């Protein structure tokens, strides 16, 4: 706009020099928080010790799974070898004096046989 | 697995001899020595019926009881006579009395252990001992009266083993003694207790099938031995002889016998006749099955009209299609559906062996759980207490050493297997 | 890995010869023993068999009968160089056609002996997986030493899974009147000891040879030669190494949905007597009444689950639009809730037949194993006899004497009733 | 900056053969020993991929899981067989049962520490970690069900180091087990706590792809494999060849996953078996050549990156980059911004001249574990084929605890059709 | 006096390396360190030889940093100024700030001291950073929070790389900058923002370059700021020292960021056309093209204004050339603000790097505004960072590191608040 600048210095490679054109017209850092950095690292540390204490908790679930099965198995072997010999020992007993109950029958044609001829040595 | 045969008492006994010779054919042994034919099957299942002695020779597994030399000497004497093992022969000397009591208790068990003696070797020789049979009369003592108590002797001995009996039911036609129901009924009380199966054999019926069914005018006990001979082979077979079953005894009972009283099987036979008379070959199949399933071919006197199969087995005889045989049996599961029960399922089983018998080129033999066997039951029970009316013959016994009340105590243990039979007639 | 059977009972036992003998012809071993084939040190065909000794091929079986007899005509004929005269238990008196007697009374005295002589053959085996019983489902020592076994293999084997194959019991070509009983019996005791269990209908195997072999009144070594030819593709997946069913388990975590419900239905594809069939054709058959393995009728009942274990020369690319027209034809016929199936087992094994037998060599032989709910209807069809007889206790007395309980009769019975109910139970929402 | 990689199961394993031998192709190893090639690159990013051995040698870092021997001596008796070092094979002997929990609960845990006992030797041997990769199926044991545990007990050893997997998806069409849907549903619950990234992979794509789009009857567990082999080296590549990118694994999943569950991508490829840049766009962007069965149709683009291959000008790429992204316009998502970038690297592939590949977080995903979800239930109904689980020692509502974890996954994606 | 040189992150680094490279064609310096007051202004002459920068060079991978110490240059640091710290930032502020940042920051700081300790009343320092991306904007965030603590006047003037979508990977980007952009501001001085997108611009339609390397962008960035800190260098009136850039520049203690645009960028290729009159560089400075971050001050206010000339140029003629850029284009200035143009002339001839894209040119110029439309780019970003933060996008990579989800609402918190700073600077 044609205007006169403000020389405002020169050295020995260069020149400098403000050109004001049209009037203006009238119109705490803080230290303490590294304290904040072991903040952060206050719920990193909790989070991952989290995922942890909730992993070792997936795991000895597994313990069970693994296990309570295998215990509830031998709860069968268990259950099932005397669901067999005291089935079996009821057996043998139930039979043996259906025997004698069949013999004792005959001990008793056989001491009335004897005793009808001593009945005829007496007739 | 292996069986041995007590035969006692004179009609016990010449059935006995019968029975022998005949199977003896069909395995065909010497009257001696061993082998004479061009079969070989035969000695698969020789086993079961002869215990077999040094040199060559086969021998019986036989026990020969009477309480009286008479009939023993008889069959050495006769057909096959020195065929049986010397000293297996049980010598009675004293009287038989055609008295049940003589051989049950007083005459009998005086010998008797010395039966048991005989048995208890052959048995014990036998090294897998199946069962016994026994064949005898029930009118009449040694017989009826010594086997009943053989029989309870040898049980308790042998509970163990099956148990089983050809004894012949005693008509008022064609007998010897007016006694014989009075005979009758106290061995049938002791065998519906004691056996595991007992062919029933009248000889109403062996008679009746002579002169209805054969013309023959004298009938012997020969000629009517000669049917029982045959009937008995018949039912034996498959135990010794194919490997088309196999015959157990004990599955041979369980799977005949529902109910554990009633183990009554009347029998029947397919062809018939010895002398002069035969058959122009037709012996068809169909001729041969509505012919065992014919009441006028039974060995018991009963109609297995009146009264119904329970159970019923039957088996063929000769080379001839079984492709025919399921085929005419199935037929008379129609033709005659109504008399079966339903209640036992697939009940009427038929099985063939095919090397047939003396002389004969078919042959059918039927084994007979029907209830119409209360039929001859009730016959016996029928002359019984129109003898213990105001108590006849009954003295013979009164003294030999048995009680009043058992006689009744026997005409009831019967009187009840009657009306179980007609408590069979069920739902 | 491994793999033991066991054969018990007249029945079991000839089926059982009468397939170690199609065995032996589809892996080349002449009797002796012996084969000439590179596949011996001790892979392939070891599931079955062990290299024993520097020559022989011994099978992994141990054979047990009540009589002798049958036992005995294996050391017989030739064969008889085959097994081990260990490996065949005899045991002199009969069961007697009788469950008490196969379970209690003669089974007591033999089972000690048994159970240790399979103990020997599993010990010569690193990893073995499950038994093979065969066995008569009606009849005695079959149903009773079964039972009996069973409960005890159960005991002495943890895991190790146990499949039979039951012979279900035929009218026509028995003898015992008894049977019934005896098959309700076992078949109670025995179901929660087993996995997985292939019944045969005597019928309907009767049937087949009656309509499809022109035999007139077929024998059992005619019906055990058909058996034998259904077995032997049953176990084709694991004795050359199958393309699919190659485990015990992952063989069958295909069949059995519910732990009850072990009943799958057989079908075999082309049965045709010497003296040929499009890959398409065979299959359609497999869905055929006539050509079952249990006399029923599937195309009422729903299917559960399905198998295709195909036999031969095969290319895939023919199977699929094969089954496609199996489903726009036919009966679909699928459960409320699983799939629809079509597990599909290809081995490219070709079909060998019995030289003299009465089928002849086929190129492709299809199998089909179906879980359907109609192969209840011979559980009642069965049930039905068991009730009308015991009824009037019928035959009850033989059982209650060898020593046996009245109840035991009315709680299989009741097990049953409850059977019955579950697969009843499997039908629709 | 290095990786390890798992590869468990007959599914995952005879995948990882046909991986390993394609890329130690483009590297060019001798199936045993060093380079033979006359390229000179291969070798910068050969480290991430090959722990090197002495002699001349290279050997890849690879563990071989398995519950039976059957796989394993196929892969050593096949192809690039004796590459991997003996004893980095871990023998199984006993069953696998085709069923999740022996996988996961029995007959796995009893290996298991055998196996973290070879990768904790691989990965402590590693300079840098990075992190570790698995290869396997989800429907059936051994894979679904060890790799699973694997996983589990892979992190928590590791937290630290971010795990990935290529999963195989398993359908109702192509299959051999009743089961599968039980199977996968129980590892998809797991993957989605336990993975950073999974390429979804439907065996239902892989076969469609060869009967809509390639004239082959009969498809193979063979020429089937071969689509997964090289998707597999499309999605590799920039972590083991340029230096375009530099690819920490961390940055790429950092760059790739919005919301931690849902890291599900579908990927895809540029050609088919045994090319011009628009025409390998516009058949990338087609679902008709998805490695998921979906149809990114229904259900839009989260983030979507794609890697192109062949010396070729990009000065076109780009250009046909934005194309999609405009005729496609509708369907990727407004509110993550710059949601789709593309890289290049030029070294093509076996064969093939000119090639692209796909990776693609879409909820579209949701559509195929719908699909299985809606088998699983149908299933889980009247409580079928369950009981080989219930005396497994499994729970009863143990399932149906993964049964909803799931159907969370689905009404997630589909909370993620927004504004 | 002194004045020592951070540049931390990927592109901080090579930024760096293609500066100090054009540094040391200026001041005549062999790679080696050896050259046959003044520019001691940056460089310290070590031992009896060599002429080691004044600089420290910090990365969380290795990969770039090492680069450095393969080809020639290798010979020109000291080992110790240039850090590398093993794992990678990971596209992630809460990684770089928090968790890995953590552990190499005592190191580095410390280095620093060992540069600060060999000088007579040090100056201040330059830190160069992306913007986006993780090292970049998380340690230099920590970085210079720090330095502020263990510096006390010692002015901080920063170089930030604005990140852009063509020639970038990450989409995580804009929460990266608007994170760092928010704890970095009240610790700096004075920063230059350079939008990669402008500079990949320029190539496009300047340099006739298809689709530009980063080593393309560089040769361009290393160009322009040595004509910004040129000042201090040679020595030449106006910004003599670091205090002068902001009491020029910055007019509010918030508002830093001032637009750059560089004049004759033309290629060799054209490196012998009749070359460019005193008056139509000047008359360059002011165009939207030309410029140095994308948006356009024809619409927002200038409230301080620099021309920085080099070359050869009599005072004379930038007058009047100066003149018809009033009475011809777009005046534009604040209400209450003389009417600038402080001009800075040094006669040192710019030189371009040897086999270079750009050629040998007799004058070029300079111009640094501060205008109220540099706010453009403000929310630009913003929006992105918006319309993802919406919807959490993100957000859990970072709650994840250590950080808070209310830590992201409070830094847009200030964003708002700044980009309303600059809509209040307009008129009155
Ligand atoms: N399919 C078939 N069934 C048979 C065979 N042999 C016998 N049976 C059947 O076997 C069933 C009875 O079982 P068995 O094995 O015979 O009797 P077991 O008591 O177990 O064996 P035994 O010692 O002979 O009594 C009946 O249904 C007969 O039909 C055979 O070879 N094949
Ligand atoms: N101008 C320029 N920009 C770059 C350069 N390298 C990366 N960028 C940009 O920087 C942003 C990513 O910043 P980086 O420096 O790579 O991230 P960083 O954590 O600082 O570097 P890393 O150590 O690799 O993580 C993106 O906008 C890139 O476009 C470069 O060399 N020149
Ligand atoms: N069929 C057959 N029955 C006979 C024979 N002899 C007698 N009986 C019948 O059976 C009854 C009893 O036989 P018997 O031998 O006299 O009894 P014993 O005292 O044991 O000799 C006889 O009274 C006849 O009814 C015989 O030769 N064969
Ligand atoms: N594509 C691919 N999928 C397979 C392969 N083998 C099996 N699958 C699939 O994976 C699922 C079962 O995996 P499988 O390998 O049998 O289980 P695993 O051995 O216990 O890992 C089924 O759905 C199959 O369709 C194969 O080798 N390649
Ligand atoms: C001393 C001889 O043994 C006997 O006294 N009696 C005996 C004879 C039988 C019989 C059975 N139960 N008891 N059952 C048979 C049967 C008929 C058809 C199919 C199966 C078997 C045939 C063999 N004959
Ligand atoms: C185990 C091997 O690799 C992975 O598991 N996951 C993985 C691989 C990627 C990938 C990504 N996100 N994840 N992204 C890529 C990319 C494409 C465009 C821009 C940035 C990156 C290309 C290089 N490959
Ligand atoms: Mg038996
Ligand atoms: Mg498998």
């Amino acid at each position: 706009a044609d205007m006169e600048v403000i020389e405002l210095n020169k050295c020995t490679s260069g020149q400098s020099f403000e050109v004001i054109l049209k009037p203006p017209s009238f119109d705490p850092s803080l230290e303490e928080i590294q304290k904040k950095l072991e903040a952060a690292e206050e719920r990193r540390k909790y989070q991952e010790a989290e995922l942890l204490k909730h992993l070792a908790e997936k795991r000895e679930h597994e313990r069970e799974v693994i296990q309570k099965a295998i215990e509830e198995n031998n709860n069968f072997i268990k259950m099932a070898k005397e669901k067999l010999a005291q089935k079996m020992e009821s057996n043998k007993e139930n039979r043996e004096a259906h025997l004698a109950a069949m013999l004792e029958r005959l001990q008793e044609k056989d001491k009335h046989a004897e005793e009808v001829r001593k009945n005829k040595e007496l007739k | 697995r292996e069986i041995v045969h007590i035969q006692a008492g004179q009609c016990g006994n010449q059935i006995g001899a019968k029975f022998w010779e005949v199977i003896s054919d069909e395995h065909g042994i010497d009257p001696t020595g061993s082998y004479h034919g061009d079969s070989d099957l035969q000695l698969e299942r020789i086993n079961v019926y002869y215990n077999e002695a040094t040199g060559n020779k086969y021998v019986p597994r036989a026990i020969l009881v009477d309480l009286e030399p008479g009939t023993m000497d008889s069959v050495r004497s006769g057909p096959f006579g020195q065929i049986f093992r010397p000293d297996n022969f049980v010598f009675g000397q004293s009287g038989a009395g055609n008295n049940w009591a003589k051989g049950h208790y007083t005459e009998g068990a005086e010998l008797v252990d010395s039966v048991l003696d005989v048995v208890r070797k052959e048995s014990e020789s036998c090294d897998c001992l199946q069962g016994f049979q026994l064949t005898h009369s029930l009118g009449g003592g040694t017989g009826s009266g010594m086997g009943t108590l053989l029989i309870s002797k040898i049980r308790e001995e042998y509970p163990d083993r099956i148990m089983n009996t050809f004894s012949v039911m005693p008509s008022p036609k064609v007998s010897d003694t007016v006694v014989e129901p009075y005979n009758a009924t106290l061995s049938v009380h002791q065998l519906v207790e004691n056996t595991d199966e007992t062919y029933s054999i009248d000889n109403e019926a062996l008679y009746d099938i002579c002169f209805r069914t054969l013309k023959l005018t004298t009938p012997t006990y020969g000629d009517l031995n000669h049917l029982v001979s045959a009937t008995m082979s018949g039912v034996t077979t498959c135990l010794r002889f194919p490997g088309q079953l196999n015959a157990d005894l004990r599955k041979l009972a369980v799977n005949m016998v529902p109910f554990p009283r009633l183990h009554f099987f009347m029998p029947g036979f397919a062809p018939l006749t010895s002398r002069g008379s035969q058959q122009y070959r037709a012996l068809t199949v169909p001729e041969l099955t509505q012919q065992m399933f014919d009441s006028k071919n039974m060995m018991a006197a009963c109609d297995p009209r009146h009264g119904r199969y329970l159970t019923v087995a039957a088996v063929f005889r000769g080379r001839m299609s079984m492709k025919e045989v399921d085929e005419q049996m199935l037929n008379v599961q129609n033709k005659n559906s109504s008399y079966f029960v339903e209640w036992i399922p697939n009940n009427v089983k038929t099985a063939v062996c095919d090397i047939p018998p003396r002389g004969l080129k078919m042959s059918a033999t039927f084994i007979g759980n029907s209830t119409a066997i209360q039929e001859l039951f009730k016959r016996i029970s029928e002359q019984f207490t129109a003898m213990f009316r105001r108590k006849a013959f009954l003295h013979w016994y009164t003294g030999e050493g048995m009680d009043e009340m058992e006689f009744t105590e026997a005409e009831s243990n019967m009187n009840d297997l009657v009306s179980e039979y007609q408590q069979y007639q069920d739902a | 890995r491994e793999c033991i059977s066991i054969h018990v009972g007249q029945a079991g036992v000839q089926i059982g010869n009468a397939c170690w003998e199609l065995y032996c012809l589809e892996h080349g071993i002449q009797p002796d023993g012996q084969m000439p084939s590179d596949k011996t040190i001790g892979d392939s065909f070891n599931t079955f068999f062990s290299e024993t000794g520097a020559g022989k091929h011994v099978p992994r079986a141990v054979f047990v009968d009540l009589e002798p007899t049958v036992i005995d005509e294996v050391r017989t004929g030739t064969y008889r160089q085959l097994f081990h005269p260990e490996q065949l238990i005899t045991g002199k008196e009969d069961a007697a056609n009788n469950y008490a007697r196969g379970h209690y009374t003669i089974g007591k005295e033999i089972i000690d002996l048994v159970l240790d002589r399979i103990r020997k053959l599993a010990d010569q085996c690193t990893g073995l997986q499950g038994f093979l019983v065969f066995h008569s489902f009606g009849g005695g020592t079959g149903s009773g030493f079964t039972s009996l076994l069973m409960e005890r293999l159960s005991v002495d084997y943890g895991k190790k899974s146990k499949l039979e194959f039951s012979i279900y019991p035929a009218p026509q070509v028995s003898t015992a009147v008894v049977e019934p009983y005896n098959s309700i019996l076992t078949t109670h005791t025995t179901l929660e000891h087993s996995d997985c269990a292939f019944m045969v209908d005597n019928e309907a195997i009767y049937d087949i040879c009656r309509r499809n072999l022109d035999i007139e009144r077929p024998t059992y070594t005619n019906l055990n030669r058909l058996i034998g030819q259904i077995v032997s593709s049953i176990t084709a997946s694991l004795r050359f190494d199958g393309a699919l069913n190659v485990d015990l388990t992952e063989f069958q975590t295909n069949l059995v949905p519910y732990p009850r419900i072990h009943f799958p239905l057989a079908t075999y594809a082309p049965v045709i007597s010497a003296e040929q069939l499009s890959v398409a054709e065979i299959t359609n058959a497999c869905f055929e009444p006539a050509n079952q393995m249990v006399k029923c009728d599937p195309r009422h009942g729903k299917y559960m689950a399905c198998c295709l274990l195909y036999r031969g020369d095969v290319v895939p690319k023919d199977v699929n639009a094969a089954i496609a027209t199996i489903k726009t034809k036919r009966t679909i016929q699928f459960v409320d809730w699983c799939p629809t199936g079509f597990k599909v087992g290809i081995n490219y094994q070709p079909p060998t037949v019995v030289p003299g037998g009465d089928l002849a060599k086929v190129q492709r032989a299809v199998c089909m194993l179906s879980n359907t709910t109609a192969i209840a209807e011979a559980w009642a069809r069965l049930d039905h006899k068991f009730d009308l007889m015991y009824a009037k206790r019928a035959f009850v007395h033989w059982y209650v004497g060898e020593g046996m309980e009245e109840g035991e009769f009315s709680e299989a019975r009741e097990d049953m009733a409850a059977l019955e109910k579950d697969y009843e139970e499997v039908g629709v929402d």
